[PDB]
Parts: C-alpha cells; structure tokens; sequence
C-alpha cells in the first residue's frame, strides 16, 4: 500500500503529503482512528508532492503528521443482489443494522459516461400503470422526470407505487437515493418500505444531510453506480429516485466554496453544468436496459431562471407536479393534469388516438378551471346551460384519474390496480364523446378500468 | 331602470375581466423584473466579497 | 526541454522547463490526454487540460509536439461523428486527412469578403418567405427552452441535400441522447451522407465543449478555401459561454457581468466572423452560420443574447407562446429579421411572400382588440380570415422541406386571394392535393424551378391550373 | 538598439526583458514571428530591467527568450491625404491593396488633448434631416453627439442615414472608425462609399471583432489621430464618426485583466474615467480647426446604469438614446424623445417657435408615459376627458417622429425622406393645436411632411 | 439517555451563523454567499439532527427541537432560512400584517406545514 | 430624529433634576454649536457633560469617541451612584468608522461590506451602555438607516 | 479667515469619488461596496465640514457650499449619494418626471429640506 501523511487541516477539507507516489484525483484515502476509520477523497494536486482532500465525515479527532492510506481507486461500492432491501452509507457500508454485506462484485462511484453507440436510439415509452401519468405526463426510458412535490400530497406513496408497479408489471428493479436526506423521514421511509412489502423491490442509500457536503455530493453517484450494474450486468430495466437533486447541486457549492474556487453566477459553483451532466448523462437507455429517473427538483425563491433548476431543465424529459388543491379535495394520486407535462406527448411518439384524446381532456378539464370561478360561489344551477353538460363530463374526467394503489391495500383496504394505456384511452375517449353520461360521478371514485366504473354505478 | 341596472352589471363584468387580466399579464413581467434583479443583488453581493478578499 | 507537472486540479496544470513551448502549443500528456500551453510564466507554463484531468497528475511527463493545437479536417470526415479532438466517435474506422487545420484562426478582412448572392434555403415557409438567408449570412435562431430551435437547424441541413452544400452540426453541452437521435434520422433521410457532426456533450470536460465550435468552423475553412459552401451549426452558444465561464473562474480571472468574463464577447465575435463569403479572388467559397442561444423566460436583454444579437445579421425568434398555441415553425415574424435581405432570394418568391412579413405583424394588433368591439368593419373582419389561412399555411410539420418552388405556389394561392371562398379547417390538405395535382399533370413547378420568376403568361398558366383543381376537389 | 528578450507570455500580454536602456511607455516593439512580424506596445515597468507589453495581433506562436527590438517612438501611422480613399489597419498599414501609401508626414498616436484656451466656443446647430432629432436633440457643428442604443436597435443604421445626410453632399473632409463591430458592415460601406463617390474625400480605419483586444482598443486613436492632422495642420473642418466606441472601453476590462489592477464595479477596469477621458477630451472643436464627432455608444443588457455607457454622458454636447420599447412598439428611428436631450436646444440658439414647441411636445408625451402605469390595467375609457385628448394627441406626435430612412430603402421598401427643420416644427404645431385631429393614428408612420400625412388618410378612404 | 423528555430552543439561528461567520472571516476561510463559508448547512444540519426521538431498545427518550430563525422583510430565500427551513421537520411562519391586524401568535395557517401531522395528536383533537 | 433627541433633552433633562452625558458621535459639528448654545441658555449646560468626534473627525476617533461618552456616563452611575441620561448621535458612525479601517486591518469584508466581526464589535460596545444594581443610566441612541433600509446589518 | 462670505460649487462629487476609487485600486488600497475604498464618506466629510460660518472673534467669514450628486436612474440608495446627502445641512431634489412635465427648476418639494429652516430667511420672507 502506498502510504503518505497529513500536512494540515481545515474543517472538512485535508491537505496530505507523500513521498514516493502521488495518488490520481478522485482517489480514495484512509485515515486510521480508534472510533472508526475516516473515508476522505483528493480533489486536486497541489505541488511538493502534496494533494487537497474533502472528508465523507467529520475531522474532528484528526491530528497532523497521521499515517493515510491510498487506496489506489475511486472509492468503490458493493453491487447486486446484495444491496436490495438495505441501507447503503455513500461508501457502500450498511447502516439498517442487518449484518454485513455478502456482495461479489464492486463498481467505482466516479465513472465515465456511456459511449455513443451503446445508446439506444429510439423514444421507447414507459408505462408507470398509473392513468394520469402514462396519459398527461407519458414517461421515457432512460429519461429524467422532474418531481414537483414536498409536504403532504402523498409523494412517498406514489414513490413506492412506481417501485411496486415495474417490479410487478416488468423485470425490473428500483433504486432510491436519499440526497440529504432527514434522519427522520429516513427511518420513516424504511419503515414505510417494509410495511407495503416493496423493501426487497428496491435499493436504498442514504447521505444524511448530517453528513459533510463531500458525502452529500457523492451520494447521489453511490445510488447511480448501483444503477449502472443492474443495466450494464443484468439485461433489464431500473427506476432510479433521486430526492433532492438540488441538494446533489447545493452540496457541489458548498464544496466549491470550501475548496476556495471563484463562484460562478448566483454563488453556485463555476462547473454547474459539468458537475450537473456527469450524473444526468449517465442515466439513459442502453441497448443492454435503461435507468429511468424520477428527481425531485427544489426551486429557490420560486425562480425557474435560477441556475440550479434552470440546468437541471435542460436534463429532464417530463415533469409530474403534485397539487395539494386536487389532495385536500380527496383524489390520489394528485398529479395536476395542467401543470405536468412531457416531451414523449406527440403522435410521433405514443399515437394519434393517445394524442388527440389528452387534448381534449385537458382543454375540458382547462374549461371547468376557467368555469370553476362562477361554481364556487355562485353555484352549478347559476350558470350557462350548455357548458354545463361538458363541466359535468370534466368534474367526472377528474375523479376517474383518482386511482386504487396496491401499496394503500394496508390503508384502504381495497386492492391496488395497475392499468396499461389501452384501457384508459378506451375509457376517457368515450367520457368526452358522451356515451356514459347518465353515469353517476361518485361511481369513478377509486375505480380502475371504465368497465369497472359502470360496474360501480349499479352497485351504489 | 331594470334593463339600465342589468346592463350596468353586464358593462362591469366586461371592464373588470379585462382589468384582471391586464393585471394578471402585467404581474407576470414585474416577477421576471424582480428576479432579473434577485439575481443581479446576489451576483453583484458575491463580486464586491470575493473582489475584497482577493485584493488583500 | 520537455516538462513535467508539478500541479494540476480543475482541468487547470502547472508545467515545469518546456524552454521552446509557444503560446496555444498542442501538449501530450500520459493515457492519451493531451492540453493547450496558455500561460507561459517566467518560472512554470500553464496548460488547459482537452480531456478528463484525472488522468493526468504531479510528476507525469509532458512533451510539447512543436505543432499549434489543430483539428485533423478533410472529405472523409463527411458522414462521420466526430469530437472536439477529432478523433472518431460513430465506430466506424479511422479518418484518413488531406490537411490539419488550426481551431483558432483570425478571420478574413474586408476586402478578402463581397456581398453574398445565391441563398440559403432552410426548406422552411415562413423562413425562406419572409426573412430569407444567404450563403455567407450568419442568422441567430433564439428562443425558449423547447421551442423547436434544433427542429429548424437540421431541417436546414435536410433542405440542403442534392444542392452541394456541406453541412456541420457541432452540439455544444448538448446529451448524447439528442447528438446519437439526429445522426440515426440523418442518415436514414440520406442526408449524413454530406454531414459531419462535432460533439462537445454535457458529460465531457468544459474545454472541450470550449473548443468544439472552432472545431467544427475550422473544419468549414477547408472546404472554403479550396471554393465550396458549407453551413455550421453552433448548438448551443449559452452552453459554450457557462463552459467558458467555468474555464476563466478556474483560472482565476476577474468576474463580470452575470460571472461572465470580460472578453465573453469576443469568445463569440472572433468565432462568428469566420463564417462570411470571400470575394472571388479568393475564390468564391462561403460559410453561414446558424448558431443558437437558450433565452429565460424570454429575456433577449440579457447579456449573452445582447452579446450574440450584436455580432449576427439577425435572429430568428421563436415564442413558448406561439409553440405551445399549436404553431410550429413558432417563428414571431414582427420581430425576426435578417439583415442580407432580397439581395439572396428568388425573383418569384420576392414577388410573393415580400407582401406578407408586415401584414401578418398588423394581423397581431387587429387580434388583440377583437375582443372589444363586438361588431368590427367588414373589410378588416376579411383580414383576419386571410391572416387565419396564411398562418395555417406558415405552419409545418418536422422533417419535411419544401423545395422553393414548391413554397412560391403555397404563398400564390392566399395572397392572390385563391383561397378565401375554401374553409380554415381543410387549408393544410387543400395545399397538399394541390401541388400533387401540378406536379404530375401540368409540371408546373418545374418550370418555376428552372425559371425562378413568375412572368406574364407562367402567372395565368398556373391560374388556369389551380381553377381546374378548385373544381375538383369535392 | 536597445534589443530584448521575452521573459513571459500571457494571452494578449507579453513581459519583455531589457539588458541595457528601458523604453518609454507607448513605445511600439517589434517581434520576427513567422513569416511576418508582430508589434507591441509597452504599458508598464515591473522591474529588474523588465517592461509588460500588450499586443496588437495574436500571441499564438511566440516563445520564451524571443528577441524583440524597441523602435524608440510610440506606434507613428501615415497621416495626411494619403489615407483618403484607403481602409487603413491599427498600425496605420493599408489593407485596401492598390499599392503602397504616398505617406510624407507621419504623426504618432498617443499625444495629449487640446489645452484649455486652445479651445473654441460655437454654438450653432445644423439640421439632420431626422424629424425627432431636429426638433427636440438638435446636433451642434463642431460638437461632440452620441448614439445610445442597445444591441440592434438601429444605432449603426442612424450612423449610416447622418453620413448620407451630411457628409455625402458637403464639401468638408470625413473620417471613420471601425471599432469592434462586424466586418460584414466594413465590406458593406466601401463598396457603398466607392459607388457612391463619397471614398474620395473621406478616410477609413478599422479594428473589428475579429481582432485581439490591443487592437480593438487603440484603433479609436489612429482614426482621431488621422482626423486631427487635418483640424491642425490643412485647418480644415473634419467629421468624424466612430462605431462603436464601447468596444474601445471593452477592450480595456479584457487588458486590465491581465496588467494585474483590481476590477471596479462590475468587473470593468479602476482608471475607467480617466482612459476614456484622454480619448474623449483629445476629439474636440480647437481654434486652428473644428471636428463635428458622432461615435455610437453601445449599451450592454440594455443598462445605461451600467459604468461604460454611464461615464459617456458626460462627453457629449448632443446625446441621442434609442429604447427598445420604442423598436419593439413597430417606430423608427426608435429615438426616446424625453431621455434624448441636446444643449444647443435653447431659444438662444434654436429661436422662439422652435423651443415652444419642443417643450411642449415633451409635457405632452410626459404625460402619455404617466397615464401608461393606469391605461395598462383598466384602459383608456376611465381616465378623464382633459387627459383623453392629450393622449391621442400623444400618440398620433410618437408615431409622427417616425420616418423612413434612405438606408434602410431596401429594408422599408419606401423612399427615405428627409425633412427641414422649418417643416418639422410647423407640423408638431398643427398636430400639438390639433387641427389633425380627424386624420386617423396609422396616417402619421413613416410619412415626413405633415402634407403627405393627410394624403395617407385620403389614400385610405379610396 | 435516560429516558426522559427533553424541549430544546435555539433563540436563535441566525445570530448563531453570523457567530460563526465572523469565525470563519477572520480564520481566511473562503466567503460564499452573503460571505458565509460552504460548512454553514452542515453546521445546522449537525445541530438539529442530534434532537429526536430513540427507540424503545435506546430508552425511549427524545428532545425536541424548536430553532428560531429572524427573516429581513419576509425575505424565507435567503441562505440561512432557506437552507435551516430545508432541514426541519415543519415550520411555523409568523407575519407583522397579521401581528398588526390584531392576531396572536401572529401564525400564517395557508403557508405553515408539519410533515408529521396526525402521528402527534391525540383522537380528540 | 436629531431634532427628536433635541426635544426628549428639551423636555426630560431640563425640567428633570440628575445629570446627563450627550455624545456627538460623527454627526454634524454644526449641530453640536447648536446644541452647546442652546444647553447654555437652557442652563443644562452646568449639570451635563459633551464628548464629540465629528463628521471631521478621522476614523480612529468617530470609532472610539462612543467609548469616552461612555466611559463619562458609567462613572456618574457607580462611583457617584446620581441618575444618569446619556444622549447619543450617533451610533451608526461607531459601525461606520469600524468599516473604513476594517479593511486596512487586513479584514476580509462580509456581507454588504461590513466588517466580519459588526455584532460582537456593537455587543461588547452596547451590553456596556445599561442600568445596574449600584444605579441606572437612561440611553437614548440614535440610528441610522443607510438608504432607509432596515434589511442592512448596522 | 479674512472674514468675507464665500461661496464654494462643487461638480460633482460623483465624479470626485470615482478618482478616488481610481487612486486607491491602483494603490492597491481594497474596495468595498461598489467597487469604492473604505472611506468615501469621510473622502467628503472632511470636505464638507470644510465649510461652515466663524464666530464673530475669528471674522465672522462664512464659506457656503452647494456640492452636486448625479443619480443613475433616480436611484439614491447608491453608496455615494446616500453618503452626501447624510454629511450636507439638507438637499434639493430634481426630478426628470417635473422637468420634462414642464415644471422648471424641477425641484421636489417632498424630499428636498433646508436643515437651518427660515433661521437663514428675512423676516418677510
Ligand atoms: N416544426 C415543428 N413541427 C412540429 N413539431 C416540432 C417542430 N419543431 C419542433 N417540434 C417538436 O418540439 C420539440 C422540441 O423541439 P426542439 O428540441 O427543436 O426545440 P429546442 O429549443 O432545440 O429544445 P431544447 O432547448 O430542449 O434543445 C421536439 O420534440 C419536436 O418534436
Ligand atoms: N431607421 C430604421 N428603419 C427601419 N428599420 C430599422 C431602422 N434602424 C434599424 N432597423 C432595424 O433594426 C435592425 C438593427 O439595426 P442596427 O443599426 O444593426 O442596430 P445596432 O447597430 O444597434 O445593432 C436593422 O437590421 C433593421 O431591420
Ligand atoms: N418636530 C419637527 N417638526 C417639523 N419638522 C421637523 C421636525 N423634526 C424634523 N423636521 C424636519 O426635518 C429636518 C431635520 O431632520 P433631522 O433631525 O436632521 O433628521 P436626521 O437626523 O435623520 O437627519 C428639518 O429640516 C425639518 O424640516
Ligand atoms: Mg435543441
Ligand atoms: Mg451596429
Ligand atoms: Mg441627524
């Protein structure tokens, strides 16, 4: 092993000196302590044979003129089965308390990204099994999905849907990573994950926002790296979550600025778009699978010119934005039907029919949100009488995009329903044409197929 | 007076939905005018810290 | 001689000796990686990593190659993708090169350049109708995220098929997703054949997406100074300034506007002047340029955009607004420009399409206050019915061109009035039949194509064939 | 003598190393480059018998330990009649071709401005032709005028319409001076010079974008230099004209950079005032001769706040703004009629009608732009029946400064007419008096004369 | 440790980072925005963390935390509320239009949040 | 709120026995004629004491003239234990006086270019300026409010 | 000190304050808050002071000063003519909404004060 020393010591970042090799950038090291052994990656080479350094974890211990081991690689992560179902540090260990690890292959966190040819080209659609998304905010494979949410509007619910539902519906497997995450809603989420019996369907890594940014930073790669193996070994499909990808580009300043670099535009870090397309090109479709992504995106000050979603924009492929208005009414999934959007929308992409029809349903459920100003106060009755007939089509439209989840089963107690696109198409084409118009409303309440929903209605 | 009183309300709503939207519009430009300058103040903040610093 | 690192960190390197190095001297570092010499200190030499600087570290040997950092262009290069170092990208071989071409080169002087003749067709009707292009013209195509920019960009270079015209489309801080789908829908069109792609993605390294745009010009020179026409594609220029950016703030040079340096300006003046047409003494050669700019949220008073507006000969805007409404080409007409004008465009389109540029901006203002007068004069009322059905004809799909004769006729039915008697709904298939209909039996566009002016009989001939169509059609 | 050794390079700055005697600053050295040989201008003495030097052509090529030559006066250019008809370079070489230059005096650039009492005061107007200009920002003889304008809001195209206005059919001598701006527009006026015959009597200097920064920043100078030999030594009225002089004071911030002094607000250089200022105050009217200057002012994100176009101002006897709003509204010349002011706009000079008139217009579109805020939410029917005829008034006056240009023929495709200042000030009056209160508002764009409004309207009615 | 339930409040936050701030500045550590170091998010975040709630297994005690932050004209953008904000659980925003209106506490119900919610409340309530 | 302080004087310290201490704090040297003809008319003049440092004044010393006026009033509440009013104007210019040196000090500059160390340099200045147990000092402060802007840190 | 009555004009301090940031920069003296030195208050506040009236036992010699401040844009939340106006005995607003109005001198009666008041008028007046 080659092994060097400590020169000095900053807060989080390290400057450590060696005398016969020098090791390459983004290296790990290690430093020996009593409690336990501190992770630390170089970043920079300075000169006499001296390197700059930012710790995964606190210095506070750390004396000057300690021995540090090189490890001679990029701090690699175990890989495979054996990360389904735990929690993963950004250094690959566990921390769920459930033994060790028994994994027999290891992938570096810091890679480079596909090349051109092993792209797939073509604009495969992606089915959730969800209506309003598969129809409004159609997904791709090995896309980017802007996850407009927080607070409670049931997004770990829909989170663990998507896991469920291409665990189930497809061979695939899901990947969560908890970019600053809340040690809270950590255990929370672990615990939730257990319950709907989805832990095993999918992989968790956690980088505490307790953590230092140079842990926050590389987290969002450790989850990424886990991703890569069940695409690149495994000839199948991944979803992998990312929450908060803002706090992946909040951490990168926080470096930058420790590092002592000159900020950039806004006080973000000068390599914003670099830093930002190493993770974002990474996840795509390759001939062999694809990674899937649904990022949740902070906006600062509301502010989408802000840089750090503004970059992010120029990844994402679709966005799906959860309302609280359409939560507090009582109809899940949220997903506002206006605000969610995608590039996959096109009859270049998903079909003519497909395409005409959420036209329709939006300029629909668009002229209901125009007349929902004269309903609120005025009232049904007060009102024109030949809107009135495609408002009531439209407030219907609205409570069939409401959906029954198989996760919700332990809640609910109704059994969950996955819908493919055909089905739905089916039954929001004749909604809007007007052939189950003398169907009650509160029939579409949490119903799956059209043919389930006229099924309801004889049975209330 | 029924027919004067019914159009003035018929007149109002027609004024007052324009001026709703002239205002929505005009909201809109001012948001982007303030932002322009968030980011300007923020920018502008940083230059004068970093540009101090460095001189010394 | 030679040298050795002794610092490195943020695609930024300290060089040790290198006694005989010159400014901008190509450099060779291990595993492949090679840099640009830029400072040339009394002590060290600083180097500008083209590739990942991880590679590269303290006491790795450095060896000057004597050469200035120079792209390897050539005619085999067409039909291949290729980066910023011009090595191959595709996986199709190697690229064997006639010349080695420099990436940074002053541009030509004023004499050296003469005003532009022969156009530039996009294959688009609006484009070509009413704010046209010649071949040494630089136009800007700005707007929003998603407004089809790139849609207009390779639809030019489709256009440019069977008309000898070398196409480069270099994709700065673009993803791979979007470079590897244009090179699959070129060469299934047949139009990669005469196409070479640069590419400068998002994942590598700021340098690169730095040098990409010279690149890709540089590769342009070569067809040019032996006499051809070639079309350049910067995708994006707001890309390529962040990069820059990244670059100048690394190395610790002073803070402008928006971050930007100082010289941000002449990081795009001293690209875009190489694109123009030499004057025949220098044979007669040109290069037009289409770069692209990313505004937000429509701010065109930024300080790139402004930067780029001031160094182009017009832009072409495209509105969110117009996109979104279910218009595309979303080409806002009262407001693009090109400042080359009828100088390089058709007789015959002149005579057609010159009319509607400032009507369809008059159109605008007579939409907004519609609204209020609920009963408007009857003259005006056959305006905007004129200006619904010329709207519906400026619209287009993607990935399909028109010839120019094809786009005289198109603009001939509505201006002439033709067209007011048919219905707005059925006005795209109405022209459709109607060119299908000339094409195979009166071959009348052919002798537009030919021709290229409308004359005294051409101009009855085609309206006797079209009041043959008129009554067909049921 | 006193021959050198290059030390160090960086970008657009080269360290150049003397053994025996130091050269003055100014001062042009000379580098044996490849095939042709560079010039540069010694800034500042570091020590240890070491100079820092900006370049005027790009640095690509030079090594460490280069011998370098001193000349011992600064960077001289061919100065006189000579340069008439010739596009001339940084260095003062022609790039025309058409053979060597007939060079007898030689001059150089950088020598100090006119002293206090070698200056004239005039005060005396001459009229453009441009309605908006004439009436409200009269330019001045012997004066210094300024075009504001952001990026593409028809500052170039003015130039081009006041050069055709003045300098094509008078007999006094002109200059120009590319600095910065596009090469396209270089090709484009001397073919336009030469078919027009004006190349004759006029001189051209150019430094565009494609130049590294030294030159862009010094060709301001070799133009004036040029275009103050003839106010000197013939003692002959000259016009001068600059496009653009931002470019100039750009140039600067990208240099001061790398001279190594601490960036000011914004990033621009710290000695801003006072580089502009020994520019600025060296183009000026003198007794031996006079020099009417009108340089274009370019304005970056459209923010005249900002410290290029802010420290301008206050050169200026006439300034001349152009806002995007008015571009953007479908008007040009797109010239703000409150912002633009001129000093000679006063009844001393301009007489009685002339400044009655000119105020009174400005009260009215005042008044336009304070009822905007209220007209834009509501609309025009709320605000009184007083405002609601000085706001048609208003209107009809904003769209009247509205002309077509003689350059932009090709572009309007309509007959650019000039217009005198006596026909200007006589319609502002009709229309302020309103006795045009029939003719419709779209009667009044791109027009001229009041007399050919009316034919608009009548035109309409058939 | 022991089992017990503790109630922590920090009065508050925000002079607690200028505290820091000031540290930093005259250490020569690099400024950021509004010159405050890279490690300010981290500061907090270390602070706040080390307040909830053990296991049974761990004794079954907890301590609260309830940080106080001082906005400057409302402004919750700015780098320490928007980053402090981002760490809690809930929030509580308080504004002077309703403290002069006559409400007390002067609490925003449309704009504050707690992500807990029911799992804190009783039946009844 | 200079002419504010003028009438609290007016109305507190004329008619009120006890003595007072008023701090001219880098304000303006006219306004302390003004004051010294109007306290020695009033017949104040005898039961306060006046410290300045004017607008005139360098940094060194608008920066440590609060100090002195201080100092003043801290011995007339502990050693002569009488009741004390002590008048300030103002106590910005002690900030500002911190700021232009600041930076000659080798400071590096925080937010809106302040000096790094603005709270703790007040704190140690301001926690001073109180009543005790051994007697109590009533301190009327002027502040001022650069550009009428309450968001600055001073 | 004679004791005569001046009348001092200064155009502009604005501008006067540029040339000092161009010594300083230079000097190598670091800036501040837009880009100007430490101490352009006191730049002017030593000028200023400057002028004043004697008492009556050194003359009685007055020397008035009227300093000049140029706004960009209105904008008087700027370092400089913030300074100015906090050292002067009162100022005079000129408004660009007045002057093109038609309304000359275009003085702002609301914001421009005199700080002497009418102690420096005649009885009529
Ligand atoms: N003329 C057109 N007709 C129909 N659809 C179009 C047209 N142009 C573009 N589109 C569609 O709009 C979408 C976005 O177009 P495009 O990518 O060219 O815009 P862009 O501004 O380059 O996008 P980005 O900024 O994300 O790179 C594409 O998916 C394309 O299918
Ligand atoms: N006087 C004018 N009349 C009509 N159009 C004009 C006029 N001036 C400018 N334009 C339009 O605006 C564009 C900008 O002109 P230009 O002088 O290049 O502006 P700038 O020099 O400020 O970039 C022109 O190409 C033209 O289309
Ligand atoms: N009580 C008052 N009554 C009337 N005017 C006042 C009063 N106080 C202040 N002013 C006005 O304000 C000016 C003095 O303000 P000043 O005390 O100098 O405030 P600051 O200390 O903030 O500069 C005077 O010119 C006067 O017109
Ligand atoms: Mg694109
Ligand atoms: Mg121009
Ligand atoms: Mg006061």
């Amino acid at each position: 092993m080659n092994k060097g020393t400590i020169t000095q010591i900053i807060s989080a970042v390290v400057d450590i000196a060696f005398k016969d090799e020098l090791p390459a950038i983004y290296n790990a090291l290690k430093v020996k302590l009593e409690d336990k052994e501190l992770v630390l990656e170089v970043e920079q080479h300075l000169g006499n044979n001296v390197v700059r350094t930012v710790a995964m974890d606190s210095t506070d211990g750390l004396k000057r003129g300690m021995e540090v081991i090189d490890t001679g690689k990029p701090i690699t992560i175990p890989v495979g089965k054996a990360v389904l179902g735990r929690i993963l540090n950004v250094l690959g260990e566990p921390v769920d308390n459930q033994g060790p690890l028994n994994a027999e292959t290891f992938l570096p966190i810091h890679r480079e990204a596909p090349e051109f040819d092993d792209l797939e080209t073509e604009t495969e659609i992606f089915e959730t099994g969800i209506k309003v998304i598969d129809l409004l905010a159609p997904y791709i494979k090995g896309g980017k999905i802007g996850l407009f949410g927080g607070a409670g509007v049931g997004k770990t619910v829909l989170i663990m849907e998507l896991i469920n539902n291409i665990a189930k519906g497809h061979g695939g497997i899901s990947v969560f990573a908890g970019v600053g995450e809340r040690t809270r809603e950590g255990r929370d989420l672990y615990g939730e994950m257990t319950e709907s019996g989805v832990i095993t369907k999918t992989a968790l890594v956690y980088g505490q926002m307790n953590e230092p940014p140079g842990a926050r930073l590389r987290v969002a790669l450790t989850g990424l790296t886990v991703a890569e193996n069940f695409r690149d070994k495994d000839g199948q499909d991944v979803l992998l979550f990312i929450d908060n990808i803002f706090r992946f580009t909040q951490a990168g300043s926080e470096v930058s600025a420790l590092l002592g670099r000159i900020p950039s535009a806004v006080g973000y870090q000068p390599n914003l778009a670099t830093e930002m397309g190493a993770l974002q090109e990474r996840i795509t479709s390759t001939k062999s699978g694809s990674i899937t992504s649904v990022q949740a995106v902070y906006v600062p000050a509301d502010d989408l010119t802000d840089p750090a979603p503004a970059t992010t924009f120029s990844h994402l492929d679709a966005t799906t934005v959860l309302s609280r208005n359409i939560a507090s009414l009582g109809i899940y999934p949220a997903v506002d039907p206006l605000d969610s959007t995608s590039k996959a929308l096109s009859e270049d992409v998903v079909g003519k029919e497909h395409y005409e029809v959420a036209r329709k349903v939006q300029e629909v459920l668009q002229r209901y949100k125009e007349l929902q100003d004269i309903i609120a106060i005025l009232g049904m009755d007060e009102l024109s009488d030949e809107d009135k007939l495609t408002v009531s089509r439209a407030r219907k439209i609205e409570r069939f995009f409401s959906q029954p989840f198989s996760v919700a089963e332990q809640f609910t107690g109704m059994e969950g329903k996955y819908v493919p696109v055909k089905e739905t198409i089916r039954g929001f084409r004749e909604i809007l044409e007007g052939k189950h118009d003398d169907i009650p409303e509160q029939a579409f309440l949490y119903v799956g197929t059209i043919e389930e929903a006229v099924a309801k209605s004889k049975d209330l | 007076i029924l027919n004067n009183t019914a159009s003035e309300h018929s007149a109002r709503k027609n004024s007052m939905s324009s001026a709703t939207d002239n205002a929505d519009e005009m909201i809109k430009t001012l948001n982007i005018k303030y932002n322009r300058n968030r980011q300007s103040a923020i920018t502008q903040e940083i230059t004068e810290i970093v540009g101090g610093a460095s001189a010394l | 001689t030679s040298g050795t690192v002794l610092e490195v960190g943020d695609g930024i390197a300290r060089i040790f000796g290198l006694s005989n190095v010159m400014s901008g001297e190509l450099l060779e570092f291990p595993h492949g990686v090679m840099g640009m010499a830029l400072n040339l200190e009394e002590d060290n030499v600083g180097a500008v990593i083209l590739g990942n600087a991880s590679l590269i570290k303290e006491g790795d040997e450095v060896r000057a190659t004597g050469k200035v950092v120079s792209v390897p262009a050539g005619e085999d290069l067409l039909g291949r993708v290729i980066n910023a170092l011009g090595d191959p990208i595709d996986g199709k071989g190697e690229i064997h090169v006639d010349k080695y071409m420099p990436i940074e080169r002053k541009a030509s002087g004023i004499i050296a350049r003469q005003p532009v003749s022969e156009p530039l067709q996009t294959g688009i009707k609006s484009i070509d109708g009413m704010v046209p292009i010649g071949r040494g013209q630089r136009e800007l195509i700005i707007g929003d995220r998603q407004t089809g920019k790139t849609a207009i960009a390779i639809d030019t270079i489709i256009n440019q098929k069977g008309q000898d015209v070398k196409c480069i489309y270099v994709a700065i801080g673009q993803k791979r997703s979007t470079v590897a789908q244009i090179y699959k829908k070129l060469s299934d069109l047949g139009c990669m054949d005469y196409t070479i792609i640069v590419a400068a993605t998002a994942s590598e390294a700021a340098p690169l997406q730095y040098m990409a745009p010279y690149s890709g010009v540089a590769i342009g020179e070569y067809f040019m100074e032996k006499g051809e026409h070639v079309l350049i594609i910067y995708d994006d220029l707001s890309k390529h300034a962040v990069a820059y950016r990244e670059m100048s703030l690394l190395l610790r040079r002073p803070p402008g506007r928006e971050a930007y340096p100082g010289d941000v300006f002449y990081l795009h003046s001293r690209l875009l002047e190489r694109a123009a047409k030499l004057s025949d003494e220098l044979g007669g050669g040109s290069i037009t340029a289409l770069p692209i700019i990313e505004t937000q949220a429509g701010d065109v008073s930024a300080y790139i955009p402004t930067n780029v507006i001031s160094i182009t000969d017009g832009q072409i805007f495209l509105e969110s607004q117009l996109f979104n409404s279910g218009f595309r080409p979303a080409i806002n007409a009262g407001i693009s420009v090109s400042r080359v004008g009828g100088a390089a465009q058709i007789k015959a389109m002149k005579q057609v399409a010159s009319k509607v540029k400032l009507e369809l901006a008059q159109y605008t203002e007579l939409l907004t206050f519609a609204q209020f007068g609920s009963d408007l004069d009857k003259a005006t009322k056959a305006q905007l019915e004129r200006g619904h059905r010329i709207m519906e004809i400026l619209k287009q799909p993607q990935y399909h061109p028109f010839a120019v004769e094809r786009q005289v006729v198109s603009f001939y039915i509505v201006i002439n009035g033709h067209l007011d008697d048919i219905e707005v709904s059925k006005v795209r298939r109405f022209e459709k039949e109607l060119l299908d209909y000339l094409k195979a039996n009166t071959n009348i566009l052919t002798e537009i194509a030919d021709k290229k002016a409308l004359d005294k009989d051409l101009e009855e001939k085609l309206k006797e064939s079209i009041a043959n169509f008129k009554k067909s059609f049921n």
